């Protein structure tokens, strides 16, 4: 939905989505880690400006 | 060849010095910011992953670019 | 809850994480019974309103 | 009233640390024991009498 | 059957129960046991992405050469503006803008659009 639809008009919005994903990266398994890392990297491309840079550093770890 | 020694064997290699950055690069000041030659409790490290801390190097981007391009354009190794 | 407990994590849990009890089932019990457990008819008690809600 | 339990946590950061980090710690201490604590110097350091 | 005649003052509850470690970091030490919310909100697009690694008036009215009113005005391939006497004199020395230092090539338009926007009546 996110890649297809415009970011600005996403309902949740993005700035509320991204901090919900960072604790999901700790979810082990694979289906979650794979599908998440593709979602987080999407936002790195499309909307980098939302989460503050100390949030991107919490993801890099 | 004809040496059973394996080409590189110690006697000279015992005393080889670690590495010296070329002088032009050493101008970029990195030598001071990260001291490699020659600390953090494991608890304090795991606290850094969660916090984290920003602006560790304080390197200047304009200076780095010029060393390779503007100032060190024609810099070529000595020998 | 009997389903998925095994695979949470293994080595990683901190003492509280591993030993302590989850508040999550009690919260489920007090949501389901909320309108009795929270009712205005009470003998003695004082009204408060939550910050941004209209819930007393 | 969950104080009945008796576990707790400090309010700082994110605890356990990563298995790779434990090995680095454990292989330094093992080389401290067997070494009997001596500092074996680097070859370039320009010579604390050694054992 | 709450009594008929009573006014009870609402007392706001201002304390949110948000867990301050999980709000900031996204990791809470206590885990599923934590007595608080864990809800994780973040601010509002504060940051502007500028990379160091890689009715505005832009028209000065008095000249950059005369420092006087534009007379016989001049346009370049920029938005530069000069007097007919101005621009001709700069090329006697300078190759480029008195401002950009881009290539003018001595190219100068009659700038009447200036006199327009320097009219009170525009065009
Ligand atoms: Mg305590
Ligand atoms: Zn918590
Ligand atoms: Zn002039
Ligand atoms: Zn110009």
């Amino acid at each position: 939905i996110t890649s297809v639809m415009d970011l600005d008009k996403l309902q949740p919005p993005i700035n509320q989505i991204l901090p919900t994903l960072t604790p999901i990266l700790r979810n082990k398994h694979r289906k979650v880690e794979v599908n998440t890392i593709k979602f987080v990297g999407l936002i790195g491309k499309l909307a980098p400006t939302y989460a503050p840079p100390k949030e991107w550093m919490r993801i890099c770890f | 060849w004809q040496s059973k020694k394996e080409y590189l064997s110690g006697r000279s290699l015992l005393g080889k010095r670690p590495f010296e950055l070329p002088d032009i690069i050493k101008k970029t000041n990195i030598e001071q910011m990260r001291s490699t030659l020659p600390e953090k409790s494991l608890k304090e490290a795991s606290r850094a992953r969660v916090q984290p801390k920003m602006g560790a190097l304080d390197l200047d981007y304009k200076k780095l670019h010029d060393v390779f391009f503007k100032i060190g354009a024609n810099w070529k190794p000595d020998h | 809850a009997s389903g998925f407990e095994d695979s949470m994590q293994f080595k990683k849990l901190t003492h509280a994480q591993r030993t302590g009890l989850s508040q999550i089932p009690n919260r489920r019990f007090t949501l389901w019974w909320s309108p009795t457990i929270n009712r205005a008819n009470v003998y003695v008690g004082f009204l408060v309103q939550l910050d941004l809600t209209g819930i007393f | 009233m969950n104080y009945l339990e008796g576990v707790g946590s400090k309010k700082g950061g994110g605890g356990i640390a990563s298995e790779s980090q434990f090995n680095l710690q454990r292989r330094k201490e093992v080389e401290s024991l067997l070494s009997k604590g001596e500092n074996v110097p680097y070859t370039f350091q320009d010579e604390q009498v050694r054992s | 059957n709450q009594p008929t005649n009573i006014r009870t003052t609402v007392l706001m509850d201002f304390q949110p129960d948000v867990c301050k470690d999980y709000k900031q970091t996204g990791y809470c030490g206590y885990g599923d046991s934590c007595k608080f919310l864990h809800s994780r909100d973040d601010f509002k697009t504060g940051w502007k992405l500028n990379q160091e690694w890689n009715d505005l008036e832009k028209i000065p009215f008095k000249c950059t050469l005369c420092k006087e009113d534009y007379k016989s005005p001049v346009v370049t391939n920029c938005g530069h503006y000069f007097c007919g006497s101005c621009f001709a004199k700069d090329m006697k020395k300078g190759t480029k803008c008195f401002i950009c230092h881009k290539e003018t090539h001595g190219s100068a338009k009659v700038a009447s659009d200036l006199q327009k926007m320097l009219n009170k009546r525009k065009s």
